[PDB]
């Protein structure tokens, strides 16, 4: 019941209260899946269908 | 006639006012009803395969866990007051100290979360074993420097710091805040091209990027850190009670009240990287 | 776990779509049979090129960026973006003028288009592709 | 006080309070308009 | 504050 | 991940153990309410 700075003079009363979430170093999320054109696939590939010329007017 | 004009006093007992800027509103501030704060943070990071179709994939790395224990001291200010003028003042002088240790509290800490050493306080991000930065360890802030002593560098100005900026991580930088005394950031703006025209263009941003305008840093001195930036979001974790608890002592100053006040706090740094500093050494 | 080897994923693949290679992982847009801007093939990207080796161009610097802009396509720039590591960004920021003072004026945009910094890209080196730029929400 | 945990804590300093007396004077100014103007030049010279 | 007796208290 | 576990603190405090027969349960128990309690007896027999 004395001071809680010591050990044995009850400073094994004050249990420190450890964080709610576990945090972390936080690490760059850049990675241009905000800027590409990100593509939902079920299956083993994908095949874009793109036109390398164009028609005569 | 002249007794009879009895002069109208203040509505509201007035103050100097002085510098709320205490990185209070810029910091990570938690809620505890404890003894400490523990952060649990993640020095390293896993590792990723690209398996191939016959590998048979074998272990990765796990990130160690790193834990900062917040120490959560307290902080009390205890002034003498008289109970005769307790009850003949007709401002209300209880809650008019109440308004008024709150705004030195908020002005000591501000101490505290960037000056502040380790004894009963909290240790501010200036007093945590500065390493210069690229050999960045983990329980170390990083820090560039100028080159000249007691100035910015002398023959190409101002590039300290913008690489003080490119040199705090890309995930960092989405929201820091710069961080000087209101008298560095004079010697900051009055930086100027060779034209004349000095060169930086309420919130006084340097950069775009926010500045909060702290009161505790050192000036440009020899080796001083006199400039921080970085993601305080996550590199400063304030703890504390979210309350002034004040205790009136009608009983030791005996013609007096003694209001005794105390609000708990403490805080210190939480990841090593989100905070980068300028030393002005080489 | 689940929330830090997410975090370690989508991480992990920001080299895959920049710097990967061919093997077991997708290549990134760097290794593609670069091909230098007006010989413009199709089954190749284009480059423009700085002049000096290891740094920009030295009489007249800063035109090689503004030209790798006027050299994109009307079309592609309408939203475009550049791709650097967070390092050259700053060797971008700090050219200057004859005063003094650096040129370029959150989403640090550089001339109004949006900069990814992502943290794959090699720095100025001798023959680095060290800066992109252009419309991947087509390419 | 940053009070240490063993401290007794001690006394302190307190605001001494500056008074500032506002004088409040008056200001007045005093224009002579001539009776014959006012009954016969439709704008509103008073409200003017 | 302190004291009445002083006035700047 | 040593850091990520803690122990469970007690259900309370314990402590240890002392004796209770305390020599009240024997002796004459007289509730008092004077600073002081004054038995009168006599020294000596009568002496016939």
């Amino acid at each position: 019941a004395l001071n809680s700075a010591v050990a044995a003079e009850g400073g094994y009363l004050v249990d420190p209260q450890t964080s709610e979430t576990i945090r972390g170093v936080l690490r760059s999320t850049a990675s241009l899946r905000q800027i590409a054109s990100v593509v939902n696939v079920e299956a083993t590939s994908f095949d874009v269908l793109v036109d390398k010329t164009d028609m005569g007017s | 006639g002249g007794y009879l004009v009895d002069p109208q006093t203040s509505e509201t007992i007035r103050g100097v006012l002085r510098s709320t800027a205490s990185l209070r509103q810029i910091a990570s501030v938690v809620n505890v009803e404890a003894t400490s704060f523990d952060v649990l943070v993640d020095k390293t990071d896993m590792g990723s395969g690209w398996a191939s179709e016959t590998a048979a994939l074998s272990e990765t790395a796990t990130p160690q866990i790193d834990r900062i224990t917040i120490p959560l001291h307290e902080l009390a200010a205890m002034p003498k007051a008289s109970q005769r003028l307790l009850d003949d003042s007709a401002f209300d002088i209880e809650t008019w100290l109440a308004n008024r240790i709150a705004d030195k509290f908020a002005r000591a800490e501000a101490a505290a979360f960037i000056s502040g050493d380790g004894v009963d306080k909290p240790t501010g991000f200036l007093t945590k074993t500065k390493v210069a930065n690229g050999a960045w360890a983990w329980g170390s802030l990083g820090y560039v420097a100028t080159g000249a002593a007691g100035d910015f560098a002398a023959v190409n100005a101002s590039d300290a710091v913008v690489d003080l900026v490119y040199a705090l991580g890309a995930e960092y930088r989405a929201n820091a805040s710069f961080v000087m005394n209101s008298k560095t950031a004079g010697a900051v703006r009055k930086m100027k091209d060779a034209d004349g025209r000095f060169l930086w263009a309420e919130p006084a941003r340097l950069m775009g990027y926010p500045v909060l305008i702290a009161e505790d840093m050192p000036d440009i001195a020899a080796n001083a850190y006199a400039i921080a930036f970085g993601d305080f979001g996550n590199g400063y974790t304030i703890a504390e009670r979210p309350d002034l608890r004040v205790l009136r002592d009608p009983f030791s100053a005996k013609p007096h009240v003694l209001f005794y006040a105390s609000k708990r706090v403490g805080g210190d740094v939480s990841d090593f990287a989100a905070i980068k500093l300028l030393k002005f050494a080489a």
